[PDB]
């Protein structure tokens, strides 16, 4: 169409047409929009459109066309700067410098076009980047000069410095090599008096102004780095804190200055200093309190109304507060004439700690913890803040958010349910909000305890009931469990257990119920000790729980059983001993009733309550009767166990949902009994073997008779559960058992006969990641023993999941994770099932290992780089032998340049550590000669050639092919101190840094690699 | 009757599948990268009558950046996305941030750390505190999950309409008035195992 | 002396027959997939003075309509091949975007019992919709 002609090079730029391109692009929309973008993408990235700038630049009457001009400009100047003739980097400047003068001169396009304006500024920020100050030395003092001459060039100059600074101080890091970054961080420092100097004029002949606030933002970029004598040693900070404070226009700016300040680096022996360090923040809280509110002003309304810039500003000041108090509070505490700003101060925090706002309320929270933390040690400070901590008490107790247990919330049609899903994005909230209140209930036992029971009264009374405050409330009292006497305890949680049952009673309906019901189970959950001291209560709880179970409200139940396996957690051999005046232990009661007590929960929940049933019976550690214990609670699973498998030896919808089910519940056992789960395991363990091949058969006959939509059928699903849960509770008591021989003995060959086999020659859609994941922990915690069963699992896994897994970096995820962690822990375990491995299949483990650091997937990427590294080290360790000398000459320089390539890639930043720390090994192996035969070819180099030497040629070579923008003595100099630095990790990945710096221009200096 | 939101960070954070979530439904599983950028229009009804939103999902790859801050141009809002299963994405935060306000000097910006439904989480929540000095809002979210995926678009109509108390209301529900079916029954439904 | 004091859904006119918690998806023809559509309460609304049955389902949160038609008498519901909990049928008009538009529609539940009673209820409404 009519707007591809911008890209035909062979004729003249017609810029009416670019105009019009660039205008349809970001004033447009639909197919057209879609054109333009694709056009001008194009235009931006031709390697001579930068040579279309100028005329851009001067002809356009497109503002955003001018901005696309700059930026094929910035793309020139931080890639390309030095391949270009003199005479075109004179040039560029030129034009550059000028349009800047000339956009400034001319009021109307200054106050019109900031845009394009600072776009230009970053721009001649590039090329001072590349330039400056070795070949513009007068930059500086230039810049100063032309600042007296015009209001419009002095505050565009302050802009030029903010973004310089940033882009030498803040940003240089990951932009310049380590050299570069020192040398314009000293070319900065050295003029920076005479920049100071022209910052300070401006700042005192003015009030208000653009200007002011320009020269603000300058300074603020300028407090990161200088030295604290410009802070200091001139009249700056009492025009900050004072004058600045006044103008609103300038407040933003100068409380984030102050912020900064406030952080400076500052001797602390010095009284002097320590006088202007209050002088300031005494002016700032003056200002406040005259300006903007007074201490008492209602701050949570203000947040709220959203007027003008008032929340950022309330933002700016909790975090101007916070940082001051953080550091300097001590500075107010000793002296009683700044008794009052000091709590002043704090009364804001208060004021400002009722503000809705969360990310805000976690900041003002931080700096309370960081000053309770304090008063907890500090000799005779806490009776300083008893008022603020008082208040504060009210603030953290008024706003608890929900704990994680509480499994009921509120909806929009005023209904108490379950929640949807986990509130996962307040779980550190309420860790940080209970922290806090911890340690204020320390800092005041009694205060807490008075402000918790009124507040309580005042919901029985009626005065104050709402579920939102019965919520807080409670919440708060189970989150400080912990914190006070057991004798205290015991009254205080007696008076709130009542409290809370009188409520109930009184407050009816579902939605109320559910409500006290919640509360007091978080609680009662919360407060094991006191459970502990006081049976009767205690099994009264738990039966009460055990109704719950029954609750036709799903929140409260599915809460019941949390907090059951909540309390026994803690309170377990109060359920396993004969209390007193009891005619049987507790869990014998509880087994017996199981079927009753369960029989309205879902399975999920009845594995939950079998689970914390195994807590209990491994408190039992007398051996007949912890198995006799096991065999009851089992009773009712391993009868439908038992009538099953007669069966299957004679498998529809019902009874796989059975089978899973029974399952489920031996792992949810294994899993709280570990060790003590094995008689249980071997009742069933064979015929559950069994049933794990029946179950494959039929899964197979599934996919022969369907194809392989049946694997996403019900039926199919079903069945690969039961293979799944068989695996897992497999691994689960593999992971925990005590006896190892067992293990090898008697579970380790029937499981490698049930498992390996059908998961080789089951097609890839059959197949299951959970048997190399039970195959993991086998090896983990058998493999020494096991050596032939090792090389087995390899010989049925390997290639066939290999294969699954190298066409592409999606497909089989699943499989992909699991089959490196299983490579991991094998080459870490039983290192000889490799070297056992024929010469193909070994090749085939290093291409799987270098394709593992090729993903993207943290997972797999990590473990493959680990793979490697454990690899090198075994083949290190067998010293001097053939395996170890054909290892090296076969694989050595793949690993090396496999390794570079996903350093420089730009795709694999995550690995950047674990990358260096492998080419550190692999060069450090020649540097100590660890490798004793020669790595060359026989005629390739002269006949006794070092290593060393043969390395570097190959390195050179290497690099000089993949990067020929690189110049000879470029990659000559970055191997000598990659070489050198072999032994010093931190060293060495700063010389890989420069690299990936210089890679991504042309003409990077040689010596920059000198660095030290 | 419009605002401009352009939408950056890191190469797969999840800013493609965050837009496509709100303006189909749906959840994109594949990652296929935003070429330089892709422009939707997407209206949430409110309170305070209608709000459109003409998002400027941007490439986060470098070789596929294009314009890169050229897309930022007349922005009146912006989300800056990050994975918190990958830490560099937040390391590279600041960035973003960076070449964003130097083009847009005074819009609102919400901060979001996406992927919140993955378990190992990389980034943690403790960690999370660039936003504080910056002014911007931040949420933990998720696409797949959805958790807090309307947060964003909620808090930037309230700060552009000028209006604390703006929320999202139902919209009016208008009356209403082969064996490709085939196809369609013998294909599996994604997600099987989800709850819903 | 008395003190002077101080100084549309569409759906008001229409019964809610049943509300069940859904995930809505559509099917894609050209790219073989089903997309989801929405999540959120799946409501049958009778209009009060029409007797006419529809189905009107909104996104949570967002309250944005990803389901808006009638349940007409030849729609059929069938199973997907992936689901016990989940219903297929094809719908020649829905008007959840704007104009009417024809879907092939697959709408998950919570459980079997969900999708069994969600069947029950749409050849109910279907009954209605007939008269
Ligand atoms: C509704 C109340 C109602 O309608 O009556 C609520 C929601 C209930 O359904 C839920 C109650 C729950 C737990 C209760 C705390 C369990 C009750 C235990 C109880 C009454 C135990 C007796 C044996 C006591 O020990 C009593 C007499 C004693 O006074 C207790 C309350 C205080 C103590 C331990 C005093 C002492 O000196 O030791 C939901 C889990
Ligand atoms: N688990 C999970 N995955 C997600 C989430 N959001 C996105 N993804 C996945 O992340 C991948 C990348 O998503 P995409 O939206 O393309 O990322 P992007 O930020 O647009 N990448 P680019 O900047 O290159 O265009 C996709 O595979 C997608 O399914 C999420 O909330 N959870
Ligand atoms: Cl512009
Ligand atoms: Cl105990
Ligand atoms: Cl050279
Ligand atoms: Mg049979
Ligand atoms: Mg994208």
């Amino acid at each position: 169409g009519a707007m591809e002609g911008i890209l035909d090079f062979s004729n003249d730029l017609d810029i009416a047409l670019l105009d019009q391109v660039v205008s349809t692009f970001y004033q447009g929309s639909g197919v057209q929009q879609k054109q333009a973008q694709e056009i001008l993408t194009k235009f931006q990235d031709n390697p001579d459109a930068w040579q279309k700038a100028d005329q851009i630049l001067q002809f356009s009457t497109n503002p955003q066309s001018k901005f696309i001009a700059l930026s094929i400009l910035d793309k020139l100047i931080t890639r390309k700067w030095k391949l270009l003739p003199n005479d075109h980097r004179i040039g560029i400047r030129n034009f550059v410098v000028g349009m800047i003068i000339s956009m400034c001169q001319d009021d109307e396009v200054f106050k019109t076009q900031k845009n394009l304006i600072n776009k230009s500024d970053l721009t001649l920020v590039q090329i001072l980047k590349q330039e400056w100050p070795q070949n513009w030395p007068e930059f500086i003092p230039e810049l100063i000069g032309s600042s007296s001459s015009s209001v419009n060039v002095c505050e565009n100059n302050m802009i030029v410095l903010k973004l310089l600074s940033e882009e030498v101080f803040d940003f240089s890091a990951e932009q310049m090599t380590q050299a570069k970054a020192l040398h314009l961080k000293n070319s900065m420092s050295k003029e920076f008096e005479q920049i100071f100097k022209l910052c300070f004029q401006v700042l005192e002949q003015g009030s208000s102004s653009s200007l002011i606030v320009a020269t603000l933002e300058s300074l603020l970029r300028y407090l990161h780095w200088i030295p604290y004598r410009y802070i200091y040693e001139t009249n700056i900070l009492e025009l900050l804190s004072t004058k600045f404070m006044t103008s609103p226009d300038t407040r933003a700016i100068t409380l984030k200055c102050l912020t900064e300040v406030s952080n400076l680096k500052i001797p602390q022996d010095n009284d002097l200093i320590k006088r202007q360090t209050v002088l300031f923040f005494q002016n700032t809280l003056q200002q406040i309190a005259t300006s903007v509110m007074p201490v008492t002003a209602d701050l949570k309304a203000t947040y709220a109304n959203a007027n003008g810039n008032d929340q950022s500003f309330l933002q700016d000041l909790a975090m101007f507060l916070t940082t001051y108090l953080a550091r300097n509070r001590a500075l107010l505490e000793s002296d009683e004439s700044l008794r009052e700003l000091l709590l002043n101060a704090h009364q804001y925090l208060i004021q400002l700690s009722k503000i809705e706002e969360r990310e805000l309320f976690k900041t003002t929270l931080d700096y309370w913890h960081n000053l309770v933390a304090d008063l907890f040690y500090e000799p005779l400070k806490k009776h300083i803040y008893e008022e603020i901590c008082s208040q504060l008490r009210l603030v953290i107790i008024e706003n608890m958010v929900r704990p994680e247990e509480v499994l009921v919330v509120e909806n929009d049609e005023g209904e108490i349910v379950r929640e949807f899903v986990k509130e996962s994005d307040t779980i550190q909230l309420y860790k940080s909000e209970r922290e806090v209140l911890v340690y204020l209930t320390h800092l005041n036992v009694i205060d807490t305890e008075e402000i918790m029971i009124s507040k309580l009264a005042r919901q029985i009374d009626g005065s104050e009931w709402s579920w939102h405050n019965i919520n807080t409330l409670s919440w708060a009292i189970g989150s400080i469990s912990g914190t006070m006497s057991e004798d205290t305890e015991k009254r205080f949680v007696v008076t709130v257990i009542k409290d809370l049952l009188d409520l109930c009673v009184k407050k009816r309906g579902k939605d109320n119920a559910a409500v006290v019901a919640s509360d007091i189970m978080y609680v009662v959950g919360q407060y094991p000790r006191f459970l502990k001291a006081h049976w009767n209560f205690l099994r009264t709880v738990i039966l009460k729980l055990f109704e719950f179970m029954h609750e036709t409200h799903e929140g409260v139940q599915d809460m019941a059983c949390d907090t059951f396996i909540k309390i026994v957690q803690k309170c377990k051999y109060h359920f396993v001993i004969q209390q007193p005046r009891e005619s049987e232990p507790f869990i014998q009661t509880i087994i017996r009733d199981i079927q009753k007590t369960t029989a309205d929960l879902q399975p999920q929940q009845v594995h939950t309550f079998y689970k914390a049933c195994g807590i209990i019976i491994s408190e039992e550690r007398s051996v007949a009767e912890r198995n006799r214990l096991l065999s009851d609670l089992m009773q009712l699973p391993n009868m439908a166990w038992d009538t099953i498998v007669e069966q299957s030896t004679a498998l529809d919808s019902e009874t796989v949902k059975i089978i899973a089910n029974i399952i489920k519940t031996n792992v949810a056992v294994c899993t709280s009994m570990g060790a003590d789960f094995y008689p249980q395991l071997g009742h069933i363990y064979y015929n559950m073997l069994q049933l794990y091949r029946a179950v494959s058969s039929m899964i197979s006959a599934q996919v022969a008779a369907e194809g392989l939509i049946a694997t996403k059928t019900p039926k199919v699903r079903g069945l690969r559960t039961i293979k799944k849960e068989i695996l897992k509770l497999v691994e689960t008591y593999i992971s925990k058992a005590r006896n190892l021989d067992d293990v090898v003995k008697v579970l380790v060959e029937p499981l490698l006969n049930a498992v390996l086999e059908d998961y080789m020659n089951n097609v890839p859609d059959a197949r299951d990641a959970e048997v190399l994941n039970c195959m993991t922990t086998v090896v983990e915690k058998v493999g020494h023993m096991i050596p032939q069963g090792v090389i087995l699992i390899l010989q049925s896994v390997f290639e066939c999941t290999l294969d699954m897994i190298n066409k592409d970096f999606t497909e089989y995820p699943e499989h992909r994770v699991e089959f490196y962690k299983l490579l991991k822990v094998i080459n870490e375990k039983s290192f000889a099932a490799f070297l056992e491995l024929p010469p193909a299949a070994f090749k085939l483990f290093v291409d799987a290992i270098c394709w593992a650091f090729k993903h993207n997937n943290r997972d797999v990427e990590v473990n493959g780089l680990q793979i490697a590294l454990d690899l090198v080290k075994n083949i290190e360790r067998m010293g001097n032998v053939p395996f170890a000398n054909e290892f090296h000459k076969n694989y050595f320089f793949i690993f090396v340049s496999e390794t570079f390539f996903v350093l420089t890639d730009s795709d694999h930043k995550s690995g950047f550590s674990k990358q260096a720390l492998l080419l550190m090994k692999l060069i450090s192996l020649v540097y100590d000669n660890k490798i004793s035969v020669p790595l060359y070819q026989e005629a390739e180099v002269p006949q006794g050639t070092s290593n060393q030497v043969y390395l570097s040629q190959y390195l050179a070579n290497m690099l000089s092919n993949a990067f020929p923008h690189l110049t000879s003595e470029q990659i000559a100099s970055f191997l000598s101190a990659l070489t050198k630095q072999c032994k010093d990790l931190v060293v060495f990945k700063g010389t890989l840094r420069d690299f990936l710096v210089q890679i991504k221009e042309v003409g990077g200096d040689p010596t920059d690699y000198l660095f030290a | 009757v419009q605002f401009k939101l352009v939408l950056v960070g890191d190469g797969g954070t999840g800013k493609t599948t965050f837009v496509k979530r709100h303006l189909t439904g749906e959840f994109e599983k594949k990652y296929v990268a935003t070429l330089g950028v892709e422009v939707h229009p997407l209206v949430f009804h409110t309170n305070r009558g209608p709000i459109k939103f003409n998002v400027w999902d941007t490439a986060g790859q470098e070789k596929f950046g294009g314009l890169r801050d050229g897309y930022y141009i007349q922005a009146q809002c912006a989300i800056i996305m990050f994975d918190v299963t990958s830490r560099v994405t937040y390391k590279n935060v600041p960035n973003w941030h960076r070449d964003l306000v130097r083009v847009c000097e005074n819009i609102p910006i919400v901060l979001c750390g996406n992927k919140v439904d993955i378990k190992d989480r990389k980034v943690k929540a403790k960690s999370i505190v660039f936003h504080r000095k910056k002014n911007l809002q931040y949420y933990d979210i998720s696409a797949k999950s959805n958790y807090n995926f309307e947060k964003p678009f909620l808090w930037l109509a309230r700060k552009l309409i000028g209006d604390p108390n703006l929320e999202f209301v139902a919209m009016p529900a208008l009356a209403p008035p082969e064996h490709d079916l085939e196809v369609a029954q013998t294909t599996a439904l994604p997600d099987e195992d989800d709850d819903l | 002396i008395h003190f002077e004091p101080v100084v549309k859904t569409m759906e008001e006119d229409e019964e809610v027959l049943y509300k069940v918690r859904a995930k809505l998806f559509r099917f894609d023809k050209d790219a073989k997939e089903w997309k989801e559509r929405g999540t959120g309460d799946c409501k049958f609304l009778k209009n009060k003075k029409t007797n006419k049955v529809r189905i009107l389902m909104r996104r949570d949160k967002t309250l944005k309509i990803c389901a808006n038609h009638i349940i007409a008498p030849e729609y059929t519901l069938k199973p997907n091949v992936g689901s016990d909990r989940s219903w297929v049928y094809a719908c020649t008009a829905d008007i959840a975007e704007g104009e009417a538009e024809a879907f092939t529609f697959a709408i998950r539940f919570g459980s079997k019992e969900n999708a069994d009673k969600f069947k029950e209820e749409f050849e109910k409404a279907q009954e209605i919709n007939k008269k």
